[PDB]
């Protein structure tokens, strides 16, 4: 098993935040870094960030930096991405992904978690 | 869980005999150096056991 | 972003090919340019990770490579279970990645 366990859909109301959890499961979680990619479903598919199990280090790009940041938690082997201002333009699925890179950090990214469905509304 | 238990996997050099290297200094891409932050190039050296 | 071609069309047993324009700066000299395989409603795969190289469990069908500027993979043979559009993606620069996209490979 390499299945990503990810969190149920969630319903936020708008300017507020909300989380999002992946559970691995059956892979060593420790070195295998942890994408974080939304799909809107307009089109296209973006990149924001990745948090590593190892060292904890984050990187984003410039459109979430400062806006949203991402947690581990080794106890329960799972990832946490936190969206501060939940807007109206960010309703997305967002996937979580393993790269096939197994300690170094590139972007080679494989299996993809079954999709938490992120809805702003008003 | 039991994942305290942390091994080196990069480093620039091997050890001397009976070193002891402690620092979690990023290891070297090869190309432009990376004055403490992960990626591509210049990754984290640690490495836990699981 | 990476710009790129919208769709593609063919029939099953055919050969079609896929493109995204990228500029020679952040997808030609700086490789590890992937693809991946989306179908709607579900989550997608890698299909080639390198520039050349497909992972464990693709099918012989799928081959690609980089040429200059702009990367390309086609397929032939196709049949009823590629149905699915296709994203490109590369590093460009800095821990700075971009997806293109989308094309939608479509069959008759
Ligand atoms: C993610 O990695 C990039 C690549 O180095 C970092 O970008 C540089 O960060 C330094 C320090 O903040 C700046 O002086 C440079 O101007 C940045 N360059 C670019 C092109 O952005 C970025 O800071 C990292 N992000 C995090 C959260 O660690
Ligand atoms: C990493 O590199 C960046 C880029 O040079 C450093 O940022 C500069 O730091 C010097 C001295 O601290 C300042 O005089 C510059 O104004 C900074 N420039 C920018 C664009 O931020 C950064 O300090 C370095 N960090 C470490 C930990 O070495």
């Amino acid at each position: 098993q390499v299945q990503l366990v990810q969190s149920g859909a969630e319903v936020k109301k708008p300017g507020a935040s909300v989380k999002v959890s992946c559970k691995a499961s059956g892979y060593t979680f420790t070195g295998y870094y942890m994408h974080w990619v939304r799909q809107a479903p307009g089109q296209g598919l973006e990149w924001m960030g990745w948090i590593n199990p190892n060292s904890g280090g984050t990187n984003y790009t410039q459109m979430f930096q400062g806006r949203v940041t991402m947690t581990r938690d080794t106890s329960i082997s799972t990832a946490y991405m936190e969206v501060s201002r939940l807007r109206s333009d960010d309703t997305a699925v967002y996937y979580c992904a393993r790269d096939r890179s197994w300690a170094v950090v590139y972007y080679y990214m494989d299996v993809w978690g079954k999709g938490t469905t992120v809805t702003v509304s008003s | 869980g039991n994942y305290n238990y942390l091994y080196r996997l990069f480093r620039k050099s091997n050890l001397k005999p009976f070193e002891r290297d402690i620092s979690t200094e990023i290891y070297q891409a090869g190309s432009t150096p990376c004055n403490g932050v992960e990626g591509f190039n210049c990754y984290f050296p640690l490495q836990s056991y699981g | 972003a990476l710009t790129q071609p919208p769709s593609a069309s063919g029939s099953p047993g055919q050969s079609v090919t896929i493109s995204c324009t990228g500029t020679s700066s952040d997808v030609g000299g700086y490789n590890y340019v992937s693809w991946y395989q989306q179908h709607p409603g579900k989550a997608p795969k890698l299909m080639i990770y390198e520039v050349s190289k497909r992972p464990s469990g693709v099918p012989d069908r799928f081959s690609g490579s980089k040429s200059g500027n702009t990367a390309s993979l086609t397929v032939s043979g196709l049949q009823a279970e590629d149905e699915a559009d296709y994203y490109c993606s590369s590093y460009a620069g800095s821990n700075n990645l971009v997806f293109g996209g989308g094309t939608k490979l479509t069959v008759l």
